[PDB]
């Protein structure tokens, strides 16, 4: 059950909506759950982006984007979704071994 | 060194060294150790492509290191609970990184810890080129239906 | 100036049999089967509704000459014959074709590139290249690393003199030749069998010699700086380089010859041959 | 080029003297000419059925020439 | 006439009369002259082909899970003891032992075994391979995309567990993936010649199997001349 | 995204960048309409993410050559206890077969392959000049016709 809330593309009012999603990486949560014990739930980015550092308030301060912020900001917990892996994400994070080259 | 990512060159008395994008390398090599004959010697001069990653990395974290080859067992397999070569040589505490040819696997990711893959590498298949042909149905080619 | 390469060139020369070439040795026979098939099979439509008219006729579509005069008269003999005649144009149609594709990509070789061209990058026993020992040239090659296995190529051929290396090159005792290209372009326009690669190399400039701190040195290189505007320099270069005796441009793509076509003119000799002996029997049947 | 035209020369004289063995004198480098090129026009071609093969032979090795000729010539037509 | 006109002189024919006519026959034969050109020259341009490499998957396809379709040439083969088979071993027993009959030796016995005809396929590690692929000037060797190996993993670097090094060496290595320099290593060191495109080769002699077409095309037309002799000669009540 | 952060930081492609600003998307959802209506003249992505589209559809068709490499990863915040057991448990899932069994599912479909576009065979709309002149040559023909009759 994907709890979306993107009902509308950004730039309206966002209601956000049950959805249900499926695929490569859902298949890939399921085992590791089935392996590890979990209870999980799913919500999409509010931002439809991956995300990156840039500067606000006409000023100098970093701030990020989307999916990455919204772990940095502790509103998620774990990245279950195709993230590539570089060095600028990884000071502030901890990826896993890579799961397709 | 049982690769072309790391290749050792035998020491050159032309000059002493080979300083040409290389690096030394040590081999205390032991053999007919029937006598207690105390072993080691400077074996051949170290190049490749791992050692260049190396040689990088240490200008950029800024440490030192002291490179030298394995005696036995080229590898890490398991033999009796004990591993032997490239990866005892790190759980005997004789060692503290090894570079080259070293996969990754869940057998190795208990006894010692791992980098972040800088290779793709795995399982896959080679086959020949196959000529270039004619279709049966060439010579209705070059005329649209209509004509 | 700088460096380039010197080659051979080659004379193009086009690689061809004989006229068999383009047709599989069994599709001959096939076709030689097939006409006497349907030669048989047009005898019949006729008489159950003339042989060796039909025979002609069949026989004589494909090889497109006017000898034999009859005609099927039938129905079923005239819509065979008219797809007779279609398959003989597709056959002639294709061998010509064919033909015309295998004599656009035969074509030579393909010259060095450069020094980037990987032909180089590797070595083989099957391409050797040198130059002249202990000159500027294996001074940039030593003290380079990337051409490490290429110095390591060249320290078995190295000549004496480049009055050696050309006369090397041009009996194929050698593949390419680096130098100045300032000493190679006079090469490339008095005589014309040899060619340049036209890459333009390591960049330089000839000078001249005086021990470190000698009291000629202002006077001479301001006395060189004159002949730049003047035009001296321009006239000592007209007067012994730049001569352009000999020019290429788009090696021809090597007309045939009387060495290869001599299947064809076999085959008429040999059809001369056996009519001399065929035409007794006819007396004979007579 | 001209090995052309003396087996041109060649075979039309031995066609006419083969001929005379069971009109036809120099309308024969006619014919032949014609068959190299393509067909012109009507002839008064042979009798005698042995010529009717040798002219066949000659006919095989003009569709020949001519496809070598239009074959190579399309390759010095790219510049 | 008309037709032998567009195909080529064939017959005889009791052509025209009607000075008119005499020349609407002479804008078609024109026009044939003209067609024959175009179809002999745009099939010149149909007798260029490319190389041609098979697209096959990886280890999963028909082409060895079910070996035994085609039987003749399906020759999987590999080096034995070593890391190589185990995974093999583990996971396509059937097709692990299926291939007992082609252990090679080393490595070059076995590139050697794909231009001598004796074998389909071989398999072996990735990045070993590729730079082998890159070596040969035979180019007709040459392995199949990526994306479809098998068991991908990579190549690693060994720390004592739990030292503090490993975090500085992983931002490490990822820099020097962010600033391209990776690249430079890997095309110095390992691609070598043959990362090239398919040549344009002639082709070898038409044969049979290439021309089929028009002799179908013709034992029809036999059939349909038959049956045309058969529908005439119903005509023995008229 | 990774893509524009690769190429900001990098200064060789200093000019590339610099027209890149002016047209960059929103999702590669936008971005392959964009193509298939001739807006855009490339895009550039992940390419595990591209070679399925190759396959889905077959009118688009990449030009092969690979690009700076990654690999897809999972996120966790700094320091949590679950990060070994999953980093275990992916290694676990690439011997005993099972992400060969989610690609096989998911991906790798080849329904379309591409292979030496051919040489573009004639048509109708070129080969109309013979015709017209057929044509043309039946009409005068009903012309000089009577002039015959006329000269008998
Ligand atoms: N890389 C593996 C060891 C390992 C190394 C090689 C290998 C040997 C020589 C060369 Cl020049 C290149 C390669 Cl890649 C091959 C395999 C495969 P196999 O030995 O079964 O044939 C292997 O496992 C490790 O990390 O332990
Ligand atoms: C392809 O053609 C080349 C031409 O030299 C030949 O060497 C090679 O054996 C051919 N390969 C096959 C599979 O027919």
């Amino acid at each position: 059950i994907c709890t979306g809330p993107n009902d509308t593309s950004p730039g309206s009012p966002r209601h956000t909506v049950p959805q249900c999603c499926y695929g490569f990486c859902i298949d890939l949560l399921i085992k590791l759950a089935r392996t590890m014990q979990f209870t999980y739930e799913v919500h999409l980015v509010a931002d439809g982006k991956f995300g990156t550092q840039e500067r606000v308030q006409n000023s100098n301060k970093k701030e990020w984007n989307g999916m990455m912020g919204e772990l940095l900001s502790g509103q998620a917990d774990m990245i279950v979704a195709p993230l590539t892996i570089n060095n600028e994400r990884a000071q502030y994070i901890e990826f896993s071994k890579p799961f397709k080259y | 060194e049982e690769a072309p990512f790391v290749i050792v060159e035998s020491v050159d008395p032309l000059s002493g060294t080979c300083m040409r994008n290389t690096v030394p390398c040590q081999k205390r090599i032991i053999s007919e150790n029937k006598t207690d004959e105390e072993p080691g010697y400077i074996k051949k001069c170290c190049k490749g492509f791992c050692i260049d990653i190396l040689k990088k990395i240490s200008k950029s974290v800024k440490f030192t290191y002291d490179l030298y080859l394995v005696t036995n067992g080229k590898h890490g397999k398991k033999i009796n609970g004990t591993w032997n070569g490239m990866i005892g040589e790190v759980v005997m505490k004789r060692a503290y990184m090894a570079v080259g040819s070293l996969t990754i696997n869940e057998e190795r990711s208990e006894v010692v810890d791992f980098s972040v893959p800088f290779i793709e590498t795995g399982i896959s298949v080679m086959v020949s080129r196959s000529n270039g042909t004619v279709s049966p149905s060439a010579f209705l080619e070059p005329f649209s239906a209509c004509v | 100036q700088g460096l380039t390469i010197l080659v051979k060139k080659e004379i193009p020369r086009s690689t061809l049999d004989s006229f068999m070439q383009p047709f599989q040795s069994t599709l001959w026979l096939l076709v030689g089967l097939s006409v006497h098939v349907v030669a048989v099979m047009l005898y019949l439509l006729d008489r159950f509704s003339t042989l060796s008219s039909a025979m002609w006729f069949s026989w004589g579509v494909l090889l497109n000459s006017g000898i034999g005069e009859g005609a099927p008269r039938s129905f079923s003999a005239r819509i065979l014959g008219m797809v007779w005649a279609g398959f003989a144009m597709i056959i002639v149609a294709s061998y010509t074709a064919n033909l015309a594709a295998f004599l656009v990509l035969d074509r030579p070789e393909e010259r060095i590139t450069g020094i980037n061209d990987p032909r180089l990058r590797n070595p083989s026993d099957k391409f050797i290249y040198a130059t002249v020992k202990q000159s500027s040239v294996d001074i940039y090659f030593r003290r380079q690393v990337e051409l490490s296995t290429m110095y390591r190529h060249m320290e078995k051929h190295n000549y004496e003199s480049a009055a050696e290396a050309i006369q090397a090159v041009r009996d194929n005792k050698l593949h390419a030749f680096i130098w100045d290209s300032a000493v190679l372009e006079f090469e490339a326009s008095q005589k014309c069998d040899l060619v340049t690669t036209g890459e333009l190399f390591f960049r330089s400039g000839f000078g001249i010699g005086m021990r470190k701190d000698s009291p000629w040195k202002q006077q001479v290189s301001l006395s060189i700086l004159k002949s730049h505007e003047n035009g001296f320099m321009e006239d000592l270069d007209k007067t012994w380089v730049r001569y352009q005796e000999c020019d290429s441009r788009s090696n021809a793509p090597a007309t045939l010859t009387c060495e290869n076509m001599a299947g064809v003119f076999m085959l008429v000799a040999g059809g001369i041959v056996a009519g001399i002996f065929l035409i007794f029997i006819e007396i004979a049947y007579k | 080029w001209v090995m052309m035209f003396v087996m041109l020369l060649i075979v039309s004289a031995v066609a006419v003297f083969v001929f005379e063995y069971f009109f036809t004198i120099g309308k024969a480098i006619w014919l032949l000419w014609g068959l190299v090129f393509n067909n012109s026009v009507p002839v008064q071609n042979p009798k005698g059925t042995t010529s009717k093969i040798m002219v066949s032979v000659w006919a095989f090795f003009a569709v020949i020439f001519l496809a070598s000729y239009t074959a190579n010539l399309a390759a010095f037509m790219i510049q | 006439l008309l037709w032998g006109l567009v195909f080529n002189n064939s017959v005889p024919v009791q052509n025209p009369k009607g000075t008119t006519s005499k020349i609407m026959v002479s804008v078609w034969a024109f026009f044939a002259v003209i067609f024959l050109a175009s179809y002999t020259a745009n099939l010149a341009a149909f007798m260029i082909q490319e190389e041609y490499v098979d697209q096959v998957s990886g280890l999963s396809d028909k082409k060895f899970q079910r070996p035994n379709d085609f039987s003749p040439p399906f020759r999987f083969g590999t080096v034995p003891n070593g890391s190589t088979e185990r995974n093999i071993r583990n996971n396509y027993a059937e097709m692990h032992a299926y291939m007992g009959k082609f252990n090679q030796r080393g490595v070059d016995d076995a590139l050697l075994s794909l231009k001598t005809g004796k074998l389909d396929a071989f398999i072996y590690d990735a990045a070993v391979l590729n730079y082998m692929a890159g070596r040969d000037e035979g180019c007709k060797l040459v392995t199949i995309g990526s994306g479809k190996v098998f068991a991908s993993t990579g190549y690693g670097i060994a720390i004592q567990k739990d030292s503090g090094w490993k975090r500085q060496v992983d931002l490490a290595i990822l820099q020097l993936f962010g600033d391209g320099e990776m690249e430079e290593l890997e095309a110095l060191w390992l691609t070598g010649i043959c990362h090239n495109e398919k040549n344009e080769v002639m082709s070898s002699q038409l044969d049979i199997d290439n021309m089929a077409g028009v002799f179908y095309m013709l034992g029809a037309a036999m059939a349909l001349s038959l049956i045309t002799f058969i529908s005439e000669h119903l005509f023995y009540w008229q």
